[PDB]
């Protein structure tokens, strides 16, 4: 019955942790690739 | 009294496998509540305006229409209407 | 009275339905005499920009307007004592000149002047 | 497109009736949106009351009660 | 039966109806105008409950709490023109 | 009583923008309600706008002055 | 008083949440008397209501009722 | 989630107030947390609307003046 709108927000979600798995990675790179 | 036997029917019927807390339940309550007092309210206004002794169908339907936003309003007008249909059936 | 007598020469303005003839500030704080309830000039100096107009000529001591031939002739013997002229040119928007004929005001033109 | 018919003296007018002792050159289109939006809430309640009062013509009450049910 | 199982829905119909007359919002009231406010009531608890247990199973939990109503209420934009002006303790 | 608007386009605007219900009649006094609370309304709405400027220090009002306004006011 | 007793930093805590980043020394008085006038404003429509409810003790329904009357609804102690 | 202002200092200031308005008076512990609710809820919008008053000043500081003029363009 309810109005029953999905969200899009679960993509976003996934394309969000797929953002923050490739920052991680990078900032660990070029962290490591500084090191100072 | 509260409605919270109503809302946990609802809730049982709409996702049958999930929960609630004891603060969800007093806060569905509070709000179930206030919509039915803001809609009682915007009620006896039109009808005092119109100057009618009952509150009626149509008044209830105007209130609804000038409580709740555009989209929700008309799913919960036509739910009514579904609903008296039944009844009056 | 002392109210509707010009105080100074300067800075003078008309109006256009009884030619009312007085100072700004005077059109601004009390505004036109004759004609209040359906101008509502008075309480701001934008309907007066809007409605009066300096373009006008002619000075007058209207002091008898029931008994005189220049009140007869000028059609302001219902009106109340004061300096008016005898020529205003302008006319009004026809927003503003609508409502006075729908309220039951009849508006006239009181440029008696000629053209040319 | 009326919301440029508008005149804008005639903003600057209702502007300048208090305090307002200067004016910038996007007040216009500002007041001009304020008012759009003020009148757009105000018709739809008048235009809800009337539909429940059945009759096809808006009127004075009807914008008396749509005033009164914003809380203005 | 009850006008609630007549009607069909799930809020209490009678309820309402005495409500309404104990609060004398007016000196009566019809026969289908309780059973349309119950209605109304019905489908927006079903609204919002269906909202906050989207919510929940997007969280990972097995129990609606006042974070996922927040939730539900914060992500729907009508929801929120709804209950602007509405405060919820903790 | 006073009224700094036209109304001619005034009423244009209001049957423009009453399009949510096409082809509905507006009686005269109706419009000159509309038009008096608008003009109460933008009448407000221009000294809370004073207020912000003054309080910005500035006696010219622009647009962020409104902006606040109806913001503080919860337009 | 207890008036005082709002502690500075619960106001320099509210004032956080809010969003302000630098609260100045005449602020905390100031929020100190708007915070009792809205309390005395809350408390004066809750005792209306005790009176008219002819109840020896005011109740969450009734603060909720005077809140909702002040126009700021509260959900969970209904 | 926590309380911003400290309970037993709210408590008694509310206590303080219903004996300055009628003496005798008792409150349900209930509706001393709804009370603190609301009042937390109403000067966090108090101090939102004075923080944009203060940003709109060319400030960083909040002043009793934007507290102030938040008040009157609210309506209080
Ligand atoms: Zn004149």
């Amino acid at each position: 019955r309810t109005r029953n709108e999905m969200t899009a927000e679960e993509k976003r979600r996934a394309h969000q942790k797929e953002l923050a798995a490739q920052l991680n990675e990078e900032a660990k790179r070029r962290l490591t690739e500084q090191k100072g | 009294e509260s409605y919270a036997i109503y809302v946990y029917k609802v809730l049982k019927q709409v996702h049958p496998d999930t929960g609630i807390s004891s603060k969800a339940m007093s806060i569905m309550n509070s709000f179930v509540n206030d919509v039915f007092e803001r809609i009682a309210g915007e009620a006896s206004r039109l009808a005092h305006y119109n100057k009618r002794s009952t509150i009626t169908s149509r008044e209830i339907q105007t209130a609804v229409r000038l409580l709740l936003p555009g989209e929700l309003a008309k799913h919960a007008v036509s739910e009514g209407t579904k609903a008296v249909t039944k009844y009056t059936s | 009275a002392l109210e509707t007598v010009p105080k100074d020469l300067r800075h003078l303005r008309a109006c256009l339905l009884c030619s009312l003839v007085k100072t700004i500030d005077q059109f601004e704080y009390d505004g036109c005499d004759n004609c209040d309830a359906y101008l509502q000039m008075k309480g701001n100096r934008e309907m007066v920009y809007d409605c009066t107009s300096s373009s006008f000529d002619g000075i007058i001591a209207m002091m008898s307007p029931e008994d005189s031939w220049v009140s007869k002739w000028q059609r302001v013997s219902n009106f109340k004592p004061g300096v008016y002229a005898v020529s205003v040119t302008g006319r009004l928007p026809q927003g503003i000149v609508r409502e006075l004929k729908s309220r039951g005001v009849a508006y006239k033109s009181r440029d008696t002047a000629i053209k040319t | 497109d009326n919301i440029q018919g508008i005149t804008k003296p005639a903003i600057r007018r209702l502007a300048r009736r208090g305090g307002v002792k200067r004016i910038s050159g996007l007040i216009y289109e500002e007041t001009r949106g304020v008012l759009k939006v003020f009148l757009e809430n105000v018709i739809r309640d008048a235009v809800t009351y009337t539909e429940h009062a059945k009759r096809k013509t808006v009127t004075a009450m009807d914008v008396v009660y749509a005033l009164k049910r914003q809380g203005r | 039966k009850t006008r609630s199982s007549r009607a069909g829905l799930q809020f209490p119909v009678g309820r309402v109806h005495r409500l309404l007359r104990k609060g004398n919002y007016a000196e009566r009231v019809g026969a289908g105008a309780p059973v349309y406010l119950a209605a109304v009531l019905e489908y927006l608890t079903a609204e919002i409950l269906e909202l906050a247990g989207n919510a929940a199973r997007d969280n990972k939990k097995t129990r609606i709490i006042p974070r996922h109503l927040q939730l539900a209420v914060r992500n729907d934009e009508e929801l929120n023109k709804l209950l602007g002006r509405v405060t919820i303790a903790q | 009583t006073e009224l700094l608007i036209r109304k001619l386009p005034f009423q244009r605007l209001v049957r423009e923008i009453a399009q949510f219900k096409t082809d509905l009649r507006f009686q005269s006094s109706a419009v000159m309600a509309l038009q008096e609370a608008s003009e109460a309304y933008l009448v407000a709405l221009f000294e809370d706008t004073n207020l912000c400027a003054i309080h910005a220090k500035r006696v010219t009002i622009m647009p962020k002055d409104i902006q606040l306004a109806r913001r503080i006011r919860g337009e």
